[PDB]
């Protein structure tokens, strides 16, 4: 906005059993 | 702006103005202020808080 | 006894620079102002101009004016060993680099 | 015996230390002092300061 | 690689490596100037600063 | 009285004036200095210098 | 090239050598040859012919 920080293709996942991180690209 | 001086002037030439967000302004004082035009300055006599 | 008396009264900004918008509403609403795309619509080349009250200094003083931009590298590596990055400033440029 | 009368009063303090990060102790925005990041064997130079 | 006499100063190799540095200019309408660059086997642009 | 045998010689002649056909008056090659030649009214080099 | 080397190897990554043309090449001398793509070269305290 006023000074640039837009940045980000990002969101992040956890696949489900637990919270097991990494799906490791699908 | 000179010692005593109560109007700055301003000169910006005939310039596309596209993607132009604002301006932001604060004043300085010249012996404060470190030239980076060279890598050295001897008239540089400041060593406080820049 | 009190003496008869006037009012002085004064505000202080430290560590604040001063901020004009290039908005019709003063406010962001976008980092790419609303403003910034009439003059992509059409230009003729509009020439700026400020003038400053400054209260005087016995001192030699400066004034630091930031014209606020876009300055975006855009880097690539296409192979092992090489590095590329274009340099793109928009309205400003004074002779900008890689244009 | 009027040498007896004098005073003394400390020294002002002064703090001297490295800047607020560092802040101009690398050469930035200082064209002849500019850094370098390029290719080993491509030598195509990807830093440019202004 | 170079093989080169001793020299008690030091010295710099300068090697052009000769390419094709080509450049087209067109005005579409007034007041409008653009051109097109090409560098052909060395890169043709974002290079080096 | 054994000054009187001093010898002198001349200085080295030592001609100085302009360049060759006025090299390095202008920057080339340098970006961070480099030219520009747009058309007014939409700020796009059609000067490259690397 | 450093003081009193008789080689200098050249490395270059991969590149298309789509139409390339022939080397030339000559030698200098590091105190007679300012740097290039930075405006000012502080080391540079020679004045003959470059």
């Amino acid at each position: 906005d006023i000074n640039f920080s837009s940045l980000a293709p990002r969101h992040g996942t956890r696949p489900f059993m637990g919270t097991w991180s990494d799906i490791g690209t699908s | 702006i000179p010692a005593n001086a109560t109007n700055v002037p301003i000169s910006i030439p005939s310039r596309n103005w596209a993607a132009f967000r604002g301006w932001s302004f604060t004043r300085l004082k010249t012996k404060e202020t470190p030239s980076l035009g060279s890598g050295f300055d001897p008239y540089f006599v400041y060593s406080g808080s820049i | 006894s009190a003496v008869t008396s006037v009012t002085q009264k004064k505000f202080l900004c430290d560590r604040v620079m001063w901020r004009i918008p290039f908005s019709s509403n003063f406010m962001s609403m976008g980092a790419l102002t609303d403003l910034g795309q009439n003059m992509l619509y059409a230009n003729s080349a509009h020439a700026l101009d400020m003038n400053f009250e400054v209260d005087p200094m016995d001192e030699s003083t400066l004034l630091y004016v930031v014209f606020e931009v876009f300055d975006v590298v855009r880097v690539h590596q296409p192979h092992r060993g090489v590095i590329e990055a274009v340099y793109l400033r928009t309205p400003f440029s004074a002779g900008n680099a890689t244009t | 015996e009027i040498n007896l009368v004098q005073q003394s009063m400390p020294n002002r303090p002064n703090y001297i230390g490295f800047r607020d990060n560092f802040i101009g102790l690398m050469y930035y925005n200082s064209t002849g002092n500019m850094g370098v990041l390029a290719g080993q064997a491509s030598q195509l130079n990807a830093v440019v300061d202004l």
